[PDB]
RNA sequence: GCGACUUUCUGGUCUGUAACUGACGCUGAUGUGCGAAAGCGUGGGGAUCAAACAGGAUUAGAUACCCUGGUAGUCCACGCCGUAAACGAUGAGUGCUAAGUGUUAGGGGGUUUCCCGCCCCUUAGUGCUGCAGCUAACGCAUUAAGCACUCCGCCUGGGGAGUACGACCGCAAGGUUGAAACUCAAAGGAAUUGACGGGGACCCGCACAAGCGGUGGAGCAUGUGGUUUAAUUCGAAGCAACGCG
C-alpha cells in the first residue's frame, strides 16, 4: 500500500527525474529513456542557458493543481488534492499532453512544454485552470 | 455582535422552537387517526 | 435615492429556492436576487451557493443607494439561509440583528397528500 | 442466434416462429447480440422434449428452462420467462431523489 | 366518536355518609331508538383539499404511480339510507383466585416546626411485567381466554354465495332475511427447517475506486456455426467450449 521508493536519482543527485523517468521507462528500457531524458538536459539547458531544475521545479509547479475532483448518483466534489498524486498528476497531464505535438523528435516537445508552463502558458496549465473552474464552479451542488 | 455567535445564537432560538418539525409535520396531509396512533407511539424521545 | 444605513432585510430559503429581498424601514421594495435569475435553475437553486451572488449582488446594489446596518427576517426553512449569510456578511453591512419568523397556523386547514 | 440441437435437424418455421417471437419483446429492450438456444430429445420412455434458453443481458446474463410434450407449447414458456425477466431488470432502478447537505 | 373561549340548558360518573325503603334485582327473544365515512334529496354556502376530468412528463405501453389547474363534494340546517378490519378481530351480570410496577380522581392514616417536601392503606379507572392454572400452539394471566353460576346471540367442510327466488324497508344506490343444484377431498389455524427478496444490517473480493495495459480497428494462424460436399469423419457449448478433445 506504500509507494516503492526510488533512493535518489544518481543524475543531479535528484529524485525527482526518476519518477519522471519511470513513466517515460517504455518497456523497461530506462537506456532508452534516461538517453531521450539525457538529450533533454543538454537541449533544454542550451535554450535558454538555465538548468533542468529551474524550467523543471518552475515548469512542474505551473501546471501541477492544488485542486482536483471526484465523483461519488455521480456527484462531483471539491477537494484539495494529496500531494504525491498530485505530483504525478503533474508528470502525467506534462508527458501525456506532450506526445501529442505532432513533432518527431523524442525531446523537441518536452522541452517546449515545460518551456511553455514555465510562462504560464500549455494546455497543462490550461488544465490546471479548468480543474479549478470546475472546482469553485464544483462548491455549489457538492461543498 | 461581529461575527461567530451571531449564527449560533440565532440557531439556538431556531432549534428551541424546532421550526423544522412544526412546518414539517403540516407538510403533507395525513388521516386523524393514523397521526393520532403515530403521536402515541413516542412521547419521551 | 433614499439612504440610510439601517434597512432591513427578508429572506426566504425555499426547498427549490433561496431569494432575497431589501426594504426601507417602513419597508418598499429596492433589490432582490433570484437565484434563477444567475442562470441557476433546478435544485441548483436551491442550493446555499446560489444565495452567496443573490444575496452579495442585491445587497451590493441596495448600498448602491448606501446601506450598512440592517435587521434581517428569515422564513423559508431550507439550506442557504446559514451559508449565504457568512457570504453575507462579507457583502459591506452591518447586522444588527436576526430575527425567525415561519408562518405557524392554529389547525387551520388542509395541505395536500400525495405522496 | 447460436442454435446447435443433437439427435434431431433443425427446420426453418421454428426459426421465423420462435425468433420473431423473441423480437417482439424490444419493448424492453433488444439489444439483441447473442441468443443461444439448446436441445436434447431424452427417452423416458414418454421420451422428451427439452427446451432450453440462454438470453444473454448487457452487463450480465440469464437462463430461461423447459421440458414439455410439445415445441409450441413448450416454447411459449421460453418467451414468457424472459419477458417477466427483461421487466423488471428495468424495474428498478432509483431516481427519487432528493437533495442533501 | 368528543379536544379555541365564554355563557344558557343538560344527562351521567367516583368517593365517603350511611340514617331512609327493604330484595324492589339480572338477562332479554319480538321490539323500539343512536350510529364513522361514503351517499341520495330540498335549499343555502363554497377559502383550501379534491374523485371525475383537461393538460403535461415517464414507461415499450400507463386508462397509473409524478406536476399544474379543475368539478361533484369537503361546509350549515332540515331529511333519508343504517352499513364497515363498527377490532381489545374477545356478549352481559356476579364471586374467589401470587406479587411487582407506574398513572388518574378521591378518601383516610402516619411522617416534618407546619408535608410544600415524604411515606402507609383504601376505593374506582387506567396501562406494563409476571406464578399456579388454561390453551393445538401463539398467548392469557384480578381489566383472564382460570375457576363455577343465570340469560341472550351465533356455529356445524369448502367453492357455490351472504349469490339466487320470495318477503320487508328504502326515492336510489342497496340493506336485512338466506337457499338448493352441482363440485371438490380437502379449505384452513398455529409452529419448525430450508428457498426467495425488487427487505435490512456486517464482512470479504481486481467487485469497486484509482491507474497501467488490452480487445474489438487493418492484415496473418485456428475452433465453432452457416455453406458445401460423394467426404468435408466424430464430440463437447454463459461464465465452465470456439489456439478444446
Amino acid at each position: 500500500v506504500p509507494k516503492r521508493d526510488v533512493l535518489p536519482d544518481p543524475i543531479h543527485n535528484s529524485k525527482l527525474v526518476t519518477k519522471l523517468i519511470n513513466k517515460i521507462m517504455l518497456d523497461g528500457k530506462r537506456g532508452t529513456a534516461q538517453r531521450i531524458l539525457y538529450s533533454a538536459f543538454d537541449l533544454v539547458e542550451q535554450r535558454s542557458g538555465r538548468d533542468a531544475l529551474e524550467v523543471f521545479e518552475e515548469a512542474i509547479n505551473n501546471i501541477m493543481p492544488v485542486l482536483e475532483v471526484k465523483a461519488r448518483s455521480n456527484y462531483q466534489v471539491p477537494v484539495e488534492v494529496r500531494p504525491e498524486r498530485r505530483t504525478t498528476l503533474g508528470l502525467r497531464w506534462l508527458v501525456n499532453y506532450a506526445r501529442l505535438r505532432g513533432e518527431k523528435t523524442m525531446e523537441d516537445r518536452l522541452a517546449n512544454e515545460i518551456l511553455d508552463a514555465a510562462n504560464n502558458t500549455g494546455g497543462a496549465v490550461k488544465k490546471r485552470e479548468d480543474t479549478h473552474k470546475m472546482a469553485e464552479a464544483n462548491k455549489a451542488f457538492a461543498h | 455582535e461581529s461575527l461567530e455567535d451571531a449564527l449560533r445564537r440565532f440557531k439556538r432560538s431556531v432549534s428551541k422552537s424546532g421550526t423544522i418539525q412544526e412546518v414539517r409535520k403540516r407538510e403533507f396531509y395525513e388521516k386523524p387517526s393514523v397521526k393520532r396512533k403515530k403521536k402515541s407511539e413516542a412521547a419521551r424521545k | 435615492k433614499k439612504n440610510i444605513e439601517n434597512g432591513v432585510a427578508h429572506i426566504r430559503s425555499t426547498f427549490n429556492n433561496t431569494i432575497v429581498t431589501i426594504t426601507d424601514e417602513f419597508g418598499n421594495a429596492l433589490s432582490w436576487s433570484s437565484a434563477g435569475a444567475l442562470g441557476f435553475k433546478g435544485s441548483k437553486k436551491s442550493t446555499p451557493f446560489a444565495a452567496q451572488m443573490a444575496s452579495e449582488t442585491a445587497s451590493k446594489s441596495a448600498m448602491e443607494h448606501g446601506l450598512k446596518t440592517v435587521e434581517v427576517t428569515v422564513k423559508g426553512p431550507g439550506p442557504g439561509r446559514e451559508s449565504a449569510i457568512r457570504a453575507l456578511q462579507s457583502a459591506g453591512l452591518e447586522v444588527t440583528a436576526i430575527r425567525d419568523v415561519t408562518p405557524v397556523p392554529h389547525n387551520g386547514c388542509r395541505p395536500p397528500k400525495r405522496r | 442466434f447460436e442454435i446447435h440441437g443433437d439427435n434431431l435437424t433443425i427446420t426453418d418455421a421454428i426459426r421465423n416462429y420462435i425468433e420473431e417471437k423473441i423480437g417482439k419483446l424490444e419493448r424492453y429492450f433488444n439489444d439483441v447480440p447473442n441468443a443461444v438456444a439448446h436441445v436434447k430429445v431424452k427417452t423416458y420412455s414418454n421420451s422428451a422434449t427439452k427446451i432450453e434458453v440462454t438470453i444473454p443481458l448487457k452487463n450480465v446474463t440469464l437462463r430461461a428452462e423447459e421440458r414439455n410434450d410439445d415445441l409450441y407449447a413448450g416454447i411459449d414458456l421460453i418467451n414468457n420467462k424472459l419477458e417477466r425477466q427483461v421487466r423488471k431488470y428495468k424495474t428498478r432502478i432509483n431516481r427519487k431523489s432528493r437533495d442533501r447537505g
